[PDB]
């Protein structure tokens, strides 16, 4: 499963 | 902006045998940005309904795509790939040569 | 041997043409197994290899939700980046991210990855310690400060060492017949006269998987790196890869040249010559 990424 | 022009290879999936159905591939890689136009040509005319792979990229962040379709090599027919990209002033045509 | 799971994310703004497209593709080694595209008529994480199809609805639903959230996050990131670089609203820009994990032959974590690029240039990366960042410039230092404040590295380390490795091991078992099968190259040398004085010898490697391969020419036992034309390894479209290496040789000297091939699927490395 993928990860939720974080805003730059 | 710094941009990167595509490398182009045109080739068959299986070894070419005249009159035997095969797949014609045009692999474009090394380019940035990601927008790119690729046509496969048979005797200079665009082949319809060519499929392509999902956009991805290499470790250096440059993009790659594979465009492909069924084809049957013959002595009489010529195949090619035609690519356009922001880095190119005119479309670039690479002919299929079974020795490469 | 060793294996990797990697996700490749591309987001591309297009002012005047709607919101930035986001595409995610997932791979185990050289095999793509999922895609998600915000430009699809019905965006959804979709299977791209047969062995992932057995995953149940929870996997498809959870990955689609993550990807839909990621679409929004990347669009916010692209707005922020245009500001960090003082750029116009007129231009198109690209944000890419790659992340995932590598395991060794026994399934143990070798290392994790999470790194981003803006307009094709490295922007910020998680260091191999999974605990600190390397920012490329003063814009990425803004992102680094934000991620330090929010303890993002700790969240990514937990994912990379936990979820990522567990899923890679699950995929490797479910796809063991393909993912854990190395297909050796089929190899041969062709000869192409150029003139009365010279000919090309081309050493071919066809049908191999995974794509890592060593293909070189030697003359009298010395590597010919500067004189070899080596094409990029290219996909055949049937999971396998192709590559060739060519050297221009003086007519009559063909037997001084040997092609050398190493690949995981071969019981022993190969030496080949032109066989007229
Ligand atoms: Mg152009
Ligand atoms: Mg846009
Ligand atoms: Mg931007
Ligand atoms: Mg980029």
């Amino acid at each position: 499963t993928e990860v939720e990424t974080y805003v730059l | 902006m710094i941009q990167r022009t595509p490398k182009i290879q045109v080739y068959s999936r299986h070894p070419a045998e005249n009159g035997k159905s095969n797949f014609l591939n045009c692999y474009v890689s090394g380019f940035h940005p990601s927008d790119i136009e690729v046509d496969l040509l048979k005797n200079g005319e665009r082949i319809e309904k060519v499929e392509h792979s999902d956009l991805s990229f290499s470790k250096d962040w440059s993009f790659y795509l594979l465009y492909y379709t069924e084809f049957t090599p013959t002595e009489k027919d010529e195949y090619a790939c035609r690519v356009n990209h922001v880095t190119l002033s005119q479309p670039k045509i690479v002919k299929w040569d079974r020795d490469m | 041997g060793s294996h990797s799971m990697r996700y490749f994310h591309t987001s591309v703004s297009r002012p005047g043409r709607g919101e930035p497209r986001f595409i995610s593709v997932g791979y185990v080694d050289g095999t793509q197994f999922v895609r998600f595209d915000s430009d699809a008529a019905s965006p959804r994480t979709e299977p791209r290899a047969p062995w992932i199809e057995q995953e149940g609805p929870e996997y498809w639903d959870r990955n689609t939700q993550i990807s839909k959230t990621n679409t929004q996050t990347y669009r916010e990131s692209l707005r922020n980046l245009r500001g960090y670089y003082n750029q116009s609203e007129a231009g198109s820009h690209t944000l890419q991210r790659m992340y995932g994990c590598d395991v060794g032959p026994d399934g143990r974590l070798l290392r994790g990855h999470d790194q981003s690029a803006y307009d094709g240039k490295d922007y910020i990366a998680l260091n191999e310690d999974l605990s600190s960042w390397t920012a490329a410039d003063t814009a990425a230092q803004i992102t680094q400060r934000k991620w330090e404040a929010a303890r993002v590295a700790e969240q990514l380390r937990a994912y990379l060492e936990g979820t990522c490795v567990e899923w890679l091991r699950r995929h490797l078992e479910n796809g063991k017949e393909t993912l854990q099968r190395a297909d050796p190259p089929k190899t041969h040398v062709t000869h192409h006269p150029i003139s009365d004085h010279e000919a090309t010898l081309r050493c071919w490697a066809l049908g191999f998987y995974p794509a890592e391969i060593t293909l070189t020419w030697q003359r009298d036992g010395e590597d010919q790196t500067q004189d070899t034309e080596l094409v990029e390894t290219r996909p055949a479209g049937d999971r396998t890869f192709q590559k060739w290496a060519a050297v221009v040789v003086p007519s009559g000297e063909e037997q001084r040249y040997t092609c050398h091939v190493q690949h995981e699927g071969l019981p022993k490395p190969l030496t080949l010559r032109w066989e007229p």
